[PDB]
């Protein structure tokens, strides 16, 4: 990051600070929902927060930066304290929110400030609100992954991996318990962004490097860990049809680089390391498919392996979500039967009857070795 | 429905 980038982002940090932001965000979203998803605060729930601020906090004028960071409202340039309004032109000059085009107004950019996990985070706010199509992915899945972390079992001197970080956020909750924390990833987007949002919690290069690296690469080299997460991209497309960085994943079915990184878990995990990954896992009535394929890590490794299956849907209800963000990101117009290509590829590839949102606890070196896969 | 499109969203 430049220096003056930098000393902006600290700024933010103190206005966060003197505002208590993750407190009143904590308390709009409530203990019930705050690691649920982070498809809390959205273009269908943004009346119901500028409500909250005008009828319950009187409408202060401290939390109007807030606003402008948390929903994208917008706040006239005048009625900032004086110390906000200094931070705010400071963001406007990032990119970082907006001015009206008179100068009188600051609103909001294509950052939304949330929080998760206990840490501040700037994500692509078009995931939640209108408009292009985002370039850095968050969801529930990335919520799911942590959840399963036992934090008291970090040590101190643990080395953690955060591979395919994305905004930064399970690099930023593992920073939390260890001081030894990698973060990688290959986009220009959410490498300039979890660059933001490292030092948006205070941390820097002596806690949590940053890398510029392919998974593949990471998986093969010769650093050990002895905490591994990832949520790789899984989503598998039709042949023909072009998705995203951050959702299509390799091979035939998708699934290519979790194949990668479990293979590897026991040369790269220290013997007793545990590893935790994410994805949203096609199969039939019984269960996902990729479980099938991890056998061969309990008998051949000795491995103990743990599936959370949080989530089930029929394969016919991805298919309307699935079409729409291929014509989405790909600007297609509206007269080709993309559903119909979706549904044939489900059947005749993936097998798919159903889809298992489903985190993955792995363990090297096991005392009680086994696969356990848990539904409700 | 809700909880679809994970490695997607929006
Ligand atoms: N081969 C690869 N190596 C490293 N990162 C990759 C990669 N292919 C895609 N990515 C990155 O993988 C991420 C997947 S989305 C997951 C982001 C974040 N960990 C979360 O849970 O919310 C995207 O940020 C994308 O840029
Ligand atoms: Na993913």
């Amino acid at each position: 990051m430049t220096p003056p980038l930098a000393t902006t982002i600290d700024r933010l940090r103190d206005y966060l600070d003197r505002v208590g932001f993750q407190q009143i965000y904590k308390y709009i979203v409530a203990v019930n929902h705050y690691a649920v998803t982070p498809a809390l605060i959205t273009r269908n729930t943004a009346a119901s927060v500028h409500h909250f601020f005008d009828s319950r906090l009187g409408g202060r004028a401290e939390f109007a930066l807030l606003q402008c960071l948390m929903t994208g409202r917008p706040a006239e340039h005048a009625a900032l304290p004086d110390k906000d309004r200094a931070l705010a032109d400071a963001l406007v000059t990032a990119g970082l929110l907006r001015a009206s085009p008179d100068g009188r107004e600051v609103s909001g950019a294509d950052r939304q400030l949330i929080s998760a996990f206990g840490v501040d985070l700037l994500i692509d706010r078009r995931i939640h609100f209108g408009g292009e199509v985002h370039e850095v992915y968050i969801g529930p899945d990335s919520y799911w992954m942590l959840y399963y972390i036992n934090a008291s079992g970090i040590a101190r001197t643990h080395r953690a991996v955060d591979l395919c970080t994305g905004s930064g956020i399970a690099a930023l909750y593992l920073s939390l318990f260890t001081d030894h924390v990698l973060a990688t990833d290959i986009g220009d987007v959410p490498l300039a962004l979890v660059e933001i949002n490292r030092r948006l919690n205070r941390r820097d290069a002596g806690t949590m490097e940053i890398r510029r690296e392919n998974l593949n690469d990471t998986l093969d080299g010769r650093e050990r860990f002895d905490l591994l997460t990832c949520n790789p991209p899984f989503v598998a497309f039709p042949p023909g049809y072009s998705g995203t960085l951050y959702s299509q994943g390799t091979g035939v079915d998708g699934l290519g680089y979790m194949r990668d990184i479990v293979g590897r878990l026991p040369e790269v995990l220290n013997p007793g390391g545990s590893a935790y990954l994410v994805a949203d896992l096609c199969g039939d009535a019984h269960g996902p498919h990729f479980l099938g394929e991890l056998e061969s890590m309990v008998t051949g490794h000795g491995m103990r392996i743990e599936a959370f299956i949080d989530h089930v849907l029929p394969a016919s209800a991805q298919v309307g979500p699935i079409s729409d963000f291929l014509r989405h990101a790909a600007g297609l117009p509206a007269d080709t039967d993309i559903a119909a290509d979706v549904q044939a590829f489900q059947r005749e590839t993936l097998r798919a009857d159903y889809y298992y949102l489903t985190t993955i606890r792995l363990q090297t070196a096991a005392q009680n070795p086994g696969l356990r896969m848990l539904r409700r | 429905x809700y909880x679809g499109x994970a490695x997607v969203x929006g």
